[PDB]
RNA sequence: GAUUAACCCAAGUCAAUAGAAGCCGGCGUAAAGAGUGUUUUAGAUCACCCCCUCCCCAAUAAAGCUAAAACUCACCUGAGUUGUAAAAAACUCCAGUUGACACAAAAUAGACUACGAAAGUGGCUUUAACAUAUCUGAACACACAAUAGCUAAGACCCAAACUGGGAUUAGAUACCCCACUAUGCUUAGCCCUAAACCUCAACAGUUAAAUCAACAAAACUGCUCGCCAGAACACUACGAGCCACAGCUUAAAACUCAAA
RNA sequence: AUAUACCGCCAUCUUCAGCAAACCCUGAUGAAGGCUACAAAGUAAGCGCAAGUACCCACGUAAAGACGUUAGGUCAAGGUGUAGCCC
């Protein structure tokens, strides 16, 4: 690295500044007197102080380029919203007066939420007994299940099981039917359910 | 009080057969043993396995278990928080006997001598 | 392991010379350079002849005075002009350097058709930098 | 606190780097007990940019 | 090997052979304290003076007894039990609860350190009972001696060489699983061995001096008995003796090496 | 021909820190060995490391990286010891 450890990430959210000293406890006080001496590092062309700013499909977009080719992937993500967003308007106009009111519209809750179907709760993990590997079940961290989802459906999507579809028909396809609990990522993530259930007899030999 | 030791080591003036047959002569060294890692205490079993036994009933359905993995999930946080915890705490925060590093700088001030000077 | 221009270490008793106490990565940060020439600037040229001279000037120095050389040559170059410059022991008498340096001045001149000086700076012992 | 290389200087005398931090004990538990005005000029011996950008100056055009 | 020079002896030289110089040292691990105890002929000076751990804790022999577990049988219930790194085979009058029930073996105590010559001895009771008023004293006399094993007659819970089956493996006459026998137990005889090793003889005494190769369990003195003198051949061969007949005890040499 | 005579230039452990002269002490003056910071026999030039330097800084990357190891590589870079060929 270029930067010393001396450099400190730097804070981006706009309305943290503005919080006015009233509000700004003892500790926290001292933190923002702190900052001043610190050297901060420049901040990133991928985040800005915009109020679009997702991490999540920022994120997203970073897991599907390939090449540093990220005008493409972030192409791709766009149109994988303006398809949920078109195929949601066809189905709220097509649907009953009382239909309407269940019917999602964002994009964006629509993928934060499918992701959020896809978690697993618990994985398999190797674990050293007796001189053997022992693929036990265990609790998965809050990251490694949002990294998974991510994984899975980018996965799915690429496989080469469908012929000639796009990316974002494929994508937004995908995340429509996880949305209502359907389609095969959830698939994915009972069959790492089933197989963490059935080797239950195993979840004494970890210690953490 | 200590067992004794008259008449059990194998000697000249004792007569008897001896009692004790040590490997490392008894006396004294410097320094204590390094506590040995234990194994340690499996977390969140109990929730864990209520939780796996709903998704059978319910076909593996996390619409209708919901309940029972929030127990295993709270668990989970608060079990990882203990264990970063314990680790520093008890190196650095001194409660009952001291360690080995710190002992040893103890017994090497006052030495056993098995010697005469 | 790199063995280029290095004097390996030694009990003590060995003595070494500046130059000859630094390697080839300090060249240009704690020595310079011995000869000094345009040809290897950019846009320069003949750079192979002034090379070849350079080679055969310090073979003809060394074995026309033998034993008397401390240090190694530093050859200068300034228009037609050729200089070198010396180091040497003042063990032989000065009648047999001032032969020496009007044979290799005027031999150099007629050899390689320019005017070619000849400075030597004597000294009583080899200069010691530090003993490896 | 002066560095073992600068500590060195002061005394003429090779100092391992255990024996700096012993030196460096004594100090610190002088400062904190109350130590009188002669004592700070002692520990003073020992002891050796604002982060603020540059605004550039406004000009005018004509 | 030849040649040159040199060295030693010298009318001799010096190849083979033989002989001449061999005991006051040792025995925890180098070769040596030979499984134990007693005594004899005798030797010693530790025997008189002169003194200090009788008795009791797991000695021995005999007779009797039984708490825990097991086997077996019976009832009730169940449909499996066994086995493991993981399997197979095996068993299915099998398994679990309850109850009745040993010629086997003796948790804890025992962090004790005792008895006995040693071997060895650790459940309860009772009887008999544990040499010697100097020491030493035997491969063979006299008497003992773990385990294993023989012969004969009984017993049988479990374990278990052999054997059979199952598996592993390149193979597996093995390690792992199962089953079962001789055997381990009792009575009566025999056999007579051990890393029978606390590898450190018995008695008496000392802690000073040079402490002492090393390691181990500090180093010595007196006295006596036993044993041992390079390695291997050799816990062999022959001979003798023995209830021992593929045995035990005692126990060489030749060939061979220059080390062990 | 010989890299198993070598110089020379390298590889490697080294994405190390150790190497070592000269002394001293211990062990009864044996081969051997040599630390404890509330310090108990080690001190140390030199070498390497480090620091400096180069590149866009203090970062990072280069470079440097010993003494040894593997009779490591190369007599076909060149030179060279030894033995050999010379119609
Ligand atoms: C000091 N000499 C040591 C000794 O060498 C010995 C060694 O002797 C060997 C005999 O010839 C052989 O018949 C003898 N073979 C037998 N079957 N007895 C070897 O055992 C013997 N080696 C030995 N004892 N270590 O070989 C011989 C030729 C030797 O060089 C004679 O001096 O033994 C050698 C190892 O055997 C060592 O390497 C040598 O250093
Ligand atoms: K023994
Ligand atoms: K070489
Ligand atoms: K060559
Ligand atoms: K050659
Ligand atoms: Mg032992
Ligand atoms: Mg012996
Ligand atoms: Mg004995
Ligand atoms: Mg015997
Ligand atoms: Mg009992
Ligand atoms: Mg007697
Ligand atoms: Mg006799
Ligand atoms: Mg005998
Ligand atoms: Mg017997
Ligand atoms: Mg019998
Ligand atoms: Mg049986
Ligand atoms: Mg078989
Ligand atoms: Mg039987
Ligand atoms: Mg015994
Ligand atoms: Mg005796
Ligand atoms: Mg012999
Ligand atoms: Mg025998
Ligand atoms: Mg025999
Ligand atoms: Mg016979
Ligand atoms: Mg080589
Ligand atoms: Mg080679
Ligand atoms: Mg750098
Ligand atoms: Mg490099
Ligand atoms: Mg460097």
């Amino acid at each position: 690295s270029r930067y010393s450890p001396e450099f400190k990430d730097p804070l981006i959210d706009k309305e943290y500044y503005r919080k006015p000293v009233e509000e700004l406890t003892e500790e926290e006080k001292y933190v923002r007197e702190l900052k001043k001496t610190q050297l901060i590092k420049a901040a990133p062309a991928g985040k800005t102080s915009s109020v679009f700013e997702d991490p999540v499909i920022s994120k997203f977009t970073n897991m599907m380029m390939i090449g540093g080719n990220k005008v493409l992937a972030r192409s791709l993500m766009i149109q994988t919203l303006e398809a949920v967003k078109r195929k949601q308007f066809e189905k709220y106009h097509a649907a009953s007066a009382e239909e309407q009111a269940t019917i999602e519209r964002n994009p964006y809750t629509i993928f934060h939420q499918a992701l959020k179907n896809c978690e697993p709760m618990i994985g398999l993990v190797p674990i050293l007994k007796g001189g053997r590997f022992y693929q036990v079940p265990v609790p998965l961290p809050d990251r490694r299940r949002r990294f998974l989802a991510m994984k899975w459906m980018i996965t799915e999507c690429r496989d080469k099981k469908h012929q000639r579809t796009l990316m974002p028909e494929k994508l937004s396809h995908k995340l429509l039917e996880a949305f209502h609990n359907q389609g095969p990522v959830i698939k994915r993530k009972h069959d790492l359910h089933k197989m963490a259930e059935a080797n239950r007899a195993l979840a004494h030999y970890r210690w953490w | 009080a200590t067992p004794s030791l008259r008449g059990r080591l194998a000697r000249f003036g004792n007569p008897r057969k001896p009692v004790l047959k040590p490997n490392k002569p008894l006396i004294l060294a410097n320094r204590v043993g390094e506590r040995r890692r234990e194994k340690g205490e499996a977390t969140c079993i109990t929730e864990m396995s209520v939780m796996m036994a709903c998704w059978k009933q319910n076909e593996f359905r996390d619409d209708a278990c919901r309940k029972e993995i929030q127990g295993f999930l709270d668990c989970a946080a608060r079990a990882q928080e203990a264990r970063k915890m314990r680790s520093i705490q008890e190196t650095l925060g001194e409660s009952g006997s001291l360690l080995p590093n710190k002992l040893n700088k103890l017994l090497q001030r006052f030495p056993n001598k098995p010697y005469l000077s | 392991k790199n063995r280029a221009a290095r004097v390996r270490v030694s009990k003590g008793d060995k003595p070494v010379t500046y130059e000859e106490a630094h390697a080839p990565h300090y060249i240009a940060h704690r020595k310079g350079w011995l000869s000094l020439h345009t040809g290897n600037l950019d846009g320069e040229d003949h750079a192979a002849e002034r090379t070849v001279e350079d080679v055969f000037l310090r073979k003809f120095m060394w074995g026309t005075f033998p034993g008397c050389l401390a240090d190694q040559l530093v050859l200068k170059r300034r228009g037609n002009q050729l200089e070198i410059c010396a180091v040497v022991l003042r063990q032989l008498s000065p009648h047999k350097y001032y032969f020496l340096v009007g044979y290799s001045e005027t031999l150099l001149s007629y050899f390689y058709k320019c005017p070619v000086r000849l400075h030597l700076q004597t000294v009583p012992s080899k200069v010691v930098y530090k003993y490896l | 606190w002066l560095i073992k290389e600068e500590l060195e200087e002061m005394l003429v005398e090779k100092l391992s780097d255990l024996d700096y931090m012993q030196f460096i004990r004594l100090l610190e538990k002088l400062l904190t007990s109350q130590c009188g005005a002669a004592e700070e000029e002692f520990v003073q011996r020992f002891r050796r940019e604002s982060k603020k950008q540059l605004i550039e100056p406004v000009q005018y055009d004509e």
